[PDB]
């Protein structure tokens, strides 16, 4: 219940993924 | 008061170009990342102006030119809008809401026509608004990978690290023009804005004051935003946005805001201030683990009560009428 | 209109023995047994009195001095009231709403303290009321375990086959004096409601009444109960009660009511119509498996969000400010 | 969400437990 989720205003290589194939 | 520009070249900005509203604020704190107070705020999920992190230092010289020759061919999200305000809505719950009608629309293009489009509307005088916001992904050419390599993830890492934070899930590059606002919602990632480019107000309300910003129902494409027009606010249907308060601030290159996770904030770029560029991180926050309950806890706690009900009902619309049979003559 | 008893016996009861409401009714159906219309009602979770099942056919006799002779040592729960109504309360909730303060008190005794109580207060005049309430369990003797026998499981057991239902919880021992009423409310199992001596109006509403009946807080202790006094409405606070209808019968000796589960009952023991005995039979319902969903299912949706929330705030209390955040400017 | 209790105007040998028994 008090679990939440992950979303912001955009939609879902990029942030972790991108830095590290970099 | 609106800080000097290091060699006297004057103010940063002025009054004049911040729009006006009903309600008051107090100040950001602004402070040096090596302060102990610093800390103290962002440990606390706690706004921050940050002025020396260098967080994007390789991105300071970053203008329309060098981006449009080295950004790649990519295709880019830009919002066309006859309004300065850019309401976010999810395209994806469009179909559960056949009657919401977005006052912006997403066009695909590629950097050098959004480059152009802009160029076409100041020509031609028109009233036209362009919002380019896009996550940077590989298609970025040479040079701007170098610059992002460049950015300080030494010290943002030991902030992810420090705050249990979850992981990057993007960087999103924003390019607005004069007068754009992005008016106010609350996002569920924690992030650090990093300005590169121009001047931005940002207005940021606590999670506490939920019951003075009335977001959208949470099926509807506009969850998380205000249902109120801060240019011109219903008071009838939004009586208690007559009691909020914002921490504000104005940032710059160089400059960066942590708005903490479930922080509403409303952004605008500064009038007749130019293109404004900047760059998020967004991370997931921490893991869920005491009473008693954070203002944020309620408030992820309303959001799974309208899903939950949502799916068991098998129509968002049904949503309204079962909450409110649920608590006339009971809990009001 | 009142029936004829049997042998020119006259009316069993007339007009001037209810008591009067602000809401009109239909009448229920009063079938046989045998007639095919009477299941297509039990099968659809619709009301039906049942003229002939011999249900309690032993259990005709019975009246104090065959049941005090009989009944055993075992503890009577009997309430006292100051007033006519009987509101139902569960003590286990009494500690989570300090203030709520019954107008009935529960007493445990022996049947025949509860046959000298009924005497004296016959004898002094008094005002004071009582009500038996208490389930037939192992303590009582053996006549009365010839009669428990001797009902018709036959019928009753083809019927819990039939509608798929689950185990006989229980079955309560009613023993009022005329006048009494058991206010409306609903009960989650499903009810053969067995009349045994004297007469009761029965007055039901469905489950999709809910929004009309203002039923308490899950969290307080007359949760399941409705708020409107039937005998006083504030129309203020409870509008829809104004639209209320309902289905009503007079049940007597012999009879046997169909009460299905989540249907609102209102009871009363006829004025000047003597004591009143009953005997019902408790069945949990069916398992829960299609839309559209029926009324009784929201109802269970309902029930179950309000648990929840008083689980996750730690505090029933807190239940009504979130659900009204929840709503306003909202869903409202 | 959609499942239910068994909750009635009564506390919690009886039922089909009394009836086996005798
Ligand atoms: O900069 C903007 O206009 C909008 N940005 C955000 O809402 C954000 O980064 O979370
Ligand atoms: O008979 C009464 O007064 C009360 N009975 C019930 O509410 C019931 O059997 O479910
Ligand atoms: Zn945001
Ligand atoms: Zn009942």
């Amino acid at each position: 219940l008090t679990s939440y989720d992950c979303e912001v205003n955009a939609p879902i290589l990029q942030g972790e993924e991108l830095l590290r194939a970099l | 008061e609106p800080r000097e520009e290091a060699g006297a070249l004057g103010p940063a900005w002025d009054e004049s170009q911040l729009r006006s509203y009903s309600f008051p604020t107090r100040p950001i704190p602004r402070l040096s990342q090596s302060d102990p107070r610093a800390e103290e705020l962002i440990e606390n999920e706690e706004p921050v102006v940050l002025t020396d992190t260098n967080l994007v230092y390789p991105a300071l010289k970053w203008d329309l030119e060098y981006l449009q020759e080295n950004i790649g061919n990519g295709d880019f999200s830009v919002y066309s809008a006859s309004t300065h305000k850019f309401l976010y809505y999810d395209e994806k719950k469009m179909a559960n809401f056949q009657n919401f009608k977005p006052r912006s629309n997403r066009e695909e293009m590629k950097f050098h026509e959004f480059v152009e489009k802009l160029q076409d509307i100041q020509q031609r005088g028109g009233e036209e608004r362009l919002y380019l916001q896009q996550t940077l992904n590989d298609t970025v050419g040479r040079k701007i990978v170098m610059d992002f390599l460049g950015f300080n993830w030494n010290w943002i890492n030991k902030q992810q690290g420090k705050r249990g934070w979850g992981q990057l899930t993007s960087n999103l590059l924003l390019i607005g023009m004069e007068g754009n606002v992005t008016p106010a919602h609350y996002d569920e990632q924690q992030n650090f804005f990093a300005q590169i480019k121009g001047y931005k107000r940002c207005i940021l309300f606590p999670p506490d004051q939920f019951e003075c910003l009335y977001p959208y129902p949470v099926h509807h494409p506009c969850d998380r935003q205000s249902q109120v027009d801060f240019d011109n606010p219903d008071y009838e249907r939004f009586p208690n946005f007559q009691n909020v308060v914002g921490y504000e601030t104005v940032v710059g290159p160089g400059d960066v805001l942590y708005i903490p996770m479930y922080w509403w904030h409303h952004i605008e770029s500064l009038l007749n201030g130019g293109i404004t560029i900047t760059v998020n991180f967004w991370y997931k926050g921490a893991p869920t683990p005491e009473y008693p309950l954070k203002a944020h806890q309620k408030v992820a706690i309303m959001r799974n009560i309208e899903k939950m009900l949502g799916e068991a009902l098998g129509n968002p619309q049904e949503v309204g009428p079962l909450l409110n049979t649920m608590i006339k003559g009971r809990y009001n």
